[PDB]
């Protein structure tokens, strides 16, 4: 029983290591599954036959570098699945032929939420894989040790920030009311954000946003956005700076701003874009 | 919250079509997406359009928005052109709060799409170090030769820190130098992947 490597390298009869080289999608996103699949590079074939039966497992799987901190995978292995890192010896299959036989095994790795830009260097140590060959004639159990190395940068694309919000605001402190809006943003990835109002606006400092709804329009009034006292203009770019994983707050406070002169009673509505822009 | 799947798209120019994802965490709680891509200035000209320009999101979902190519390569090809793709989520009129006074806010996520005319000489890769510039004591001036917008951020004035900037392709801009100066110019940039790059040293032309 011995195994050899599509790019050349062989491991003899008795066991031994060797390292395979894998070209990897150069991109991933959260959520997606790289694959490696190995059985594309891996050959092992019985060297009797015809009064040999041989077994092989997968031993072991071990996951290294950025495989270990980016990713949570699968090892599927003969048709089955199993967790990868692995955590037990895998059921048996079997080679009984001379002819070079694929070693039917593939990772299935999806990045985290939290993977960086590079998940997995050009060149690095990418996982171990240990292959054990037994047989129905003796006491033989030999190790075959793959080395799997990246040959290039797998990269995951940083995503777009979370913008948690409770929902449709009841701006009902009457007439002269005000309350504070519930809005804060997180990011997988820590990135600057900016955000600007939008909106049709009843004033020349264009700020006040114009009352929308029917019941009875409780003309005169209008809402107006401040962010700890400031008042938040429409299509003026609010600086956030750098927002992480910790939830950050707008400290958004709707306000209700008098547009013309008389004011009235009746219903007062609203609806304002909040527009993040991303770096 | 809806989120967008990519802070920045590179269009390649000849592509039929780009894709971005989007995704509705709100585990209930429909929304309306409509999308758009305005240009440099700001305008809705027709130059790219995205479908479906109107869908709905029930709950946590995944869905696919396709950004077309509608300018006829009328677009210059020696570099890219700056568009702002936008992505907003619509909620749903309240029957309940209905005879209430209430504010209803729509979040959008607005992100940079580079047309890139694929036929360019100088790789993505290799454009951050191109980066020169030009410090006074006051008016560091930022200039780009590549043919790539170049997002510079973490500037720093060797200890100062400055703030951000775009450098447009064989153009330029100019940051407010702060005069608690050096010469120490140091900065990293923001590649098609929303990522940084390594931190290098400025070259002041
Ligand atoms: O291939 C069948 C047989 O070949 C050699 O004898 C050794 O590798 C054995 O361990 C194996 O069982």
């Amino acid at each position: 029983f011995a195994c050899k490597t599509a790019n050349g390298t062989a491991i003899p009869i008795g066991g031994g290591s060797a390292n395979v080289y894998v070209n990897l999608a150069p991109v991933v996103n959260v959520g997606q599954n790289l694959v490696v699949d190995l059985s594309t590079q891996i050959f092992c074939h019985n060297d009797y036959p015809e009064t040999i039966t041989d077994y092989v497992t997968l031993q072991r799987g071990s996951a290294y570098g950025g495989v270990l901190s980016n990713f949570s995978g699968t090892v599927k292995y003969s048709g089955s699945s199993y967790p990868f890192p692995t955590t037990s010896e895998t059921p048996r299959v079997v080679y009984n032929s001379r002819t070079d036989k694929p070693w039917p095994v593939a990772l299935y790795l999806t990045p985290v939420s939290s993977a960086g830009g590079v998940a997995i260097k050009a060149g690095s140590l990418i996982a171990v894989l240990i292959l054990r060959q037994t047989n129905n004639y003796n006491s033989d159990d030999f190790q075959f040790v793959w080395n799997i190395y990246a040959n290039n940068d797998v990269v995951v694309p940083t995503g777009g920030c979370d913008v948690s919000a409770r929902d449709v605001t009841v701006t009902l402190p009457d007439y002269p009311g005000s309350v504070p809006i519930p809005l804060t943003v997180y990011c997988a990835k820590s990135q600057n954000l900016g955000y600007y109002l939008s909106g049709t606006t009843a004033d020349a400092g264009n700020s006040i946003f114009t009352n929308t709804a029917s019941f009875s329009p409780a003309q005169g009034v209008g809402v107006q956005l401040t962010r700890n006292g400031t008042i938040i203009p429409a299509n003026n770019t609010v600086s956030l700076g750098a927002v992480g994983t910790s939830a950050v707050s707008l400290g958004l406070t709707a306000n209700y701003a008098r547009t013309g002169g008389q004011v009235t009673a009746g219903n007062v509505q609203s609806i304002i874009g909040v527009t993040f822009v991303y770096q | 919250g809806v989120a967008l799947g990519a802070t920045r798209v590179i269009y390649p120019a000849g592509q039929k079509q780009v894709q971005l994802a989007v995704t509705n965490n709100d585990e209930n709680s429909t929304y309306l997406i409509q999308s758009w891509v305005e240009n440099a200035d700001g305008v809705k000209d027709g130059r790219f359009i995205v479908t479906p320009p109107l869908f709905a999101m029930k709950g946590k979902k995944e869905n696919t928005l396709r950004i077309l190519d509608a300018t006829n390569n009328q677009l210059p090809q020696d570099r890219e052109s700056l568009f702002w793709m936008n992505v907003k989520a619509i909620p749903s009129m309240d029957k309940s709060k209905l005879t209430e006074n209430t504010l209803q806010l729509a979040i959008i996520s607005r992100i940079k799409l580079y047309y890139r005319p694929a036929k360019l000489a100088l790789p993505p890769d290799q454009a951050a170090e191109k980066l020169r510039f030009r410090r006074s004591a006051n008016s560091l001036t930022l200039i780009n030769p590549t043919p790539y917008y170049l997002t510079v951020t973490e500037l720093n004035a060797g200890t100062r820190v400055l703030e951000n900037a775009l450098v447009p392709p064989m153009g330029e801009s100019t940051v407010k130098l702060p005069s608690d100066a050096g010469s120490n110019i140091t900065y990293r940039t923001i590649n098609d992947y929303g990522a940084l790059t390594p931190k290098m040293t400025g070259v002041m032309e």
